């Protein structure tokens, strides 16, 4: 009944996919063959992410899309090669090459009808589709440009359905490409107009948590992507397990987005800890909530003390009881460091779910009795954009790469157009924070 | 899916190209017979990039070998791997160019073009999705300089949208190999600026410096120098042919490297390089790898970065390493050395990490630098050209081939604009 469709775009999307679907298989007891041995029926919990074949083989409701065959071919060949349906792993021949115009205007149009055709088949299998979960990077040509095209098309075919959007935003300082500002700014329109709720994370924040909370000196993408998977598991837990106070995706959106234009929450997850440190701490309900409001534990390099909270969604898992959630929230409301906007006097949505977190073998996290995932809509996010407008204005003042984009069938008026869209959005975020 | 066609022009082109095919056959595990003996199933997954398949499990290079006189190619065929090349891909004249760019460009080489273009069509049209073309040559010569630029100008009309890369040896700052060297080099650069997407400026006199100062070799032969160049050549393509955590093909690099369409001359480098004795004193780490990669002594070009500003940089790391440590190191170098990077590009370095190091080595990197210091190369050539041309010292060898003297003044003006184009960003 309550299905979700996952869409994994580009190298970042595909490689996050590997971490997500490893987790979901283990969380439901599905082997990498797709067999469940515990069917000695009456378990529906898998049905959000998997569909059952009459042979007893469970097939992900996923689509993986890339304009290059290198990242997908590993999936076609590794441990999970039997899990995915062969036609869900769509691939092209040549990457957008970090150029948004290739992903959007020239290369993307070659493969888009295959992706849209496959999404029909998955949506027809559903009977109560909650929405689409999209994973991509801002900085890439395929993640930026092809996703831009894809969500504009999905908006026409499925205008009612929620599109949620997890994305890798560029870090403040570390970077991997030089054209990273142009793609990011040009992306903004589709996150502004075609996404119902967008969660941004940047890699420089997550490198920080893996160093001071997991004691890992040299984390790779495999460590980061495992943290992202735990967030998505928690948002969808109330679709999959029993709980005292289950939150649906529709109900989740109603309590975070106060205006249609203002839909950019920060994600945070707690506790993140090594098992060597979990030995010296009690992970009580109060303790884990305080850790969600620390600036050092945010997944974007922005400081919430420089802005105002509009609304917060707290999702708790495991050995948690309402008596202590009430005690924890009451404490937070007393701290003058944490300032809510005056026009939002009841700033919390709470969810409690009985199933505790699973842990992947050989992963970094501890086995824990309980956890909390927090989603928070805050005026402090506007500083992350201003810090990236600067890089765009700096380069663009002298056309530094524009011939690459205009030669691929863009026209240069989009550069100022997109930069003005970002200006308008930043001006809205600063004024909605003003007290009445 | 991303096939490369390899071109070899002239004496230096063939001697380098022969070494390149030995180097990458060792990575893929191809015997001199042309048959596969590699241990890893990952070695054949992308072998299509450089080789065609043949019946019986034999692989042949997608290479075409060109010379105006066969003498050098006979030495190539007498070598150990010289049997792997398809015999129909040797294209040879019967009269040398004489180090005269006009002979190679208008008189001798113009009669040979059609034979080469038939081989290029037949190789290129076999590809499922051609990535582009790759030429090895020298600018100081007659066949490399003259006909190499003729070929480039023709195939870029037949295939405008494909990538065009030149690995080109350029004349060195203080000992010439050829008396007429600066005419050939000046006329040839005038062809490159119009018709190439990337150019890598190798200089033989920098390679002697690396062999002496870093490798401590007492008797380096051109077999050693051509090995260094081939390691650079294979490093740039590795992400097309092995899996990695951040893939990066030729086009992705060019997009991130060339801000304006003329500014496409790059300085290569390779790391690690160590002598036999020092091997025991190293500490194999990404930092130590990064330190040598930016060292001015390690550049394969006779231009010094300290005299200019980097526009853009690429590092293609090979080996299983932590992404955080790489991202950390490339930020750290930019923050300290703020004077050596242009102000108006916020991040100058492109990174790409592959999983498979070369055999017998833990980690490796290939460096590409686009630097305003490259004007130093063209400006010292420009002065020598002017010193000769005002006295018309050797023009009768070129005008007797029907060349027009206006074409010499044109090449000055185009090369002098190019040095001005770089200067404005110093
Ligand atoms: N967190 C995380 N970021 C990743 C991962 N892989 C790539 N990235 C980020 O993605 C960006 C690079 O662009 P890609 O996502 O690789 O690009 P793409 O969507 O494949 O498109 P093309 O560049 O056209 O090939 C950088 O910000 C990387 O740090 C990953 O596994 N995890
Ligand atoms: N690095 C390197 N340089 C070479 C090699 N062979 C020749 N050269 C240089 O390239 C130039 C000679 O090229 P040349 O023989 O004239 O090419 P041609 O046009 O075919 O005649 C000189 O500067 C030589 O020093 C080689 O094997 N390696
Ligand atoms: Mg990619």
């Amino acid at each position: 009944m309550r299905e979700c469709i996952s869409i994994h775009v580009g190298q970042a999307g595909v490689q996050i996919g590997n971490a997500c679907w490893e987790l979901y298989c283990l969380e439901h007891g599905i082997q990498p063959d797709g067999q469940m041995p515990s069917d000695k029926g009456g378990d529906d919990s898998f049905n959000t992410f998997f569909s059952e074949t009459g042979a007893g083989k469970h097939v992900p409701r996923a689509v993986f899309v890339d304009l290059e065959p290198t990242v997908i071919d590993e999936v076609r060949t590794g441990t999970y090669r039997q899990l995915f349906h062969p036609e869900q792993l769509i691939t092209g021949k040549e990457d957008a090459a970090n150029n948004y115009a290739r992903g959007h205007y020239t290369i993307g149009k070659e493969i888009i009808d295959l992706v849209l055709d496959r999404i029909r088949k998955l949506a027809d299998q559903c009977t109560g589709l909650q929405g689409f979960l999209v994973f991509h990077s801002f900085g890439g040509g395929t993640g930026s440009g092809f996703t831009s095209l894809l969500m504009e098309r999905l908006s026409v075919d499925y205008g009612k359905k929620s599109k949620l959007e997890f994305s890798i935003y560029p870090a403040p300082q570390v970077s991997t490409a030089v054209v990273e500002p142009y793609n990011s700014i040009l992306t903004t329109h589709t996150t502004l107009e075609h996404s119902d709720c967008a969660f941004m994370v940047d890699n420089e924040a997550i490198y920080d948590i893996c160093r001071r909370n997991l004691d890992i000196e040299r984390p790779t993408y495999t460590n980061l992507n495992r943290l992202i998977g735990q967030i998505v598991s928690s948002i969808t837990a109330s679709l999959r397990f029993d709980g005292a106070l289950n939150v649906d995706l529709t109900e989740f959106q109603t309590n975070l987005v106060p205006y249609p234009r203002i839909h950019f929450p920060l994600a945070t997850y707690a506790p993140v800890i090594s098992a060597e440190k979990a030995y010296h701490e009690q992970l009580s309900v109060a303790e884990i909530t305080n850790a969600c409001f620390e600036p050092a534990n945010q997944m974007v390099k922005c400081d919430p003390r420089h802005g105002k909270y509009m609304a917060c969604c707290l999702l708790y898992r495991g050995d948690v009881v309402p008596k202590d959630v009430n005690a924890a929230i009451a404490t937070i409301k007393t701290k003058r460091t944490i300032q809510f906007v005056d026009w939002c006097p009841t700033g919390f949505k709470v969810g409690i779910n009985y199933q505790p977190p699973t842990v992947v073998p050989g992963g970094d996290l501890a086995k824990v009795q309980r956890a909390v995932c927090m989603l928070s809509n805050t005026t402090a996010i506007a500083e992350a954009w201003a810090r990236l407008d600067h890089k765009f204005d700096l380069m663009y003042a002298k056309r530094a790469f524009v011939h690459w984009y205009v030669g691929e069938g863009m026209e240069e008026g989009e550069f100022s157009e997109a930069r003005e869209d970002m200006a308008a959005l930043e001006k809205d975020y600063e004024e909605v924070g003003v007290d009445s | 899916m991303r096939e490369i066609v390899h071109l070899q022009a002239g004496q230096c082109g063939n001697q380098i190209g022969a070494k390149f095919w030995e180097v990458i056959s060792d990575e893929h595990g191809i015997d001199p017979t042309g048959t596969y003996h590699g241990d890893s199933d990952l070695q054949l997954e992308r072998i299509n990039v450089y080789y065609n398949e043949a019946t019986g499990g034999k692989y042949v290079p997608r290479a075409v070998l060109v010379d105006l006189e066969p003498g050098t190619m006979d030495s190539v065929r007498s070598g150990p791997f010289g049997q792997i090349f398809r015999p129909d891909n040797f294209v040879f004249g019967q009269s040398g160019a004489g180090n005269n760019w006009a002979k190679g460009h208008y008189t001798e080489g113009a009669e040979l073009v059609d034979s080469v273009l038939d081989v290029v069509r037949k190789e290129a049209e076999s590809c499922d999705c051609l990535q582009g073309f790759q030429l090895t040559h020298s600018l100081g010569g007659g066949t490399g300089s003259g006909m190499g630029t003729l070929l480039i100008s023709k195939i870029r009309e037949e295939y405008p949208d494909r990538i065009m890369n030149t690995f080109s040896v350029v004349p060195s700052p203080k000992v010439s190999d050829t008396v007429v060297e600066p005419y050939n080099a000046t006329l040839s650069v005038h062809q490159l600026v119009e018709n190439t997407d990337e150019t890598y400026c190798i200089d033989n006199e920098a390679l002697y410096d690396i062999c002496f100062r870093t490798l401590k070799l007492t008797t380096p032969t051109y077999g050693d120098l051509n090995h260094l160049v081939s390691a650079t050549m294979s490093g740039v393509t590795t992400c097309l042919r092995f899996p990695g955590q951040l893939n990066a093909d030729l086009r992705k690099l060019a997009v991130n490297m060339v801000p304006f369409p003329r500014l496409h001359f790059f300085m290569p480098g390779f790391a690690p390089l160590t002598s036999r004795g020092s091997q025991q004193y190293r500490a194999l780490t990404v930092p130590e790898l990064t330190q040598q990669m930016f060292d001015a002594k390690n550049m394969m070009a006779a231009c010094d970065p300290r005299h200019g500003r980097y526009l853009t940089v690429a590092a293609v790391f090979r080996g299983r390493m932590s992404m955080k440590e790489v991202d950390e190191q490339m930020l750290n170098v930019q923050n300290k050395n703020s004077s050596y990077f242009v102000e108006w590009i916020p991040n100058n370095v492109k990174t790409a990490v592959c999983d498979i190091p070369p055999r017998g080595l833990k980690m490796s990197a290939t460096f590409i630098g686009n630097s305003t210091a490259i004007q130093e190369l063209f400006k010292r050539i420009s002065e020598q050209f002017t010193a000769m041309f005002r006295r018309k010292a050797f023009l009768h060898w070129y005008t007797g081939e029907g060349m027009d003297e206006m074409e010499f003044t044109e090449a000055e003006s185009n090369m002098n604009d190019l040095v001005s184009e770089y200067q404005q960003y110093q």
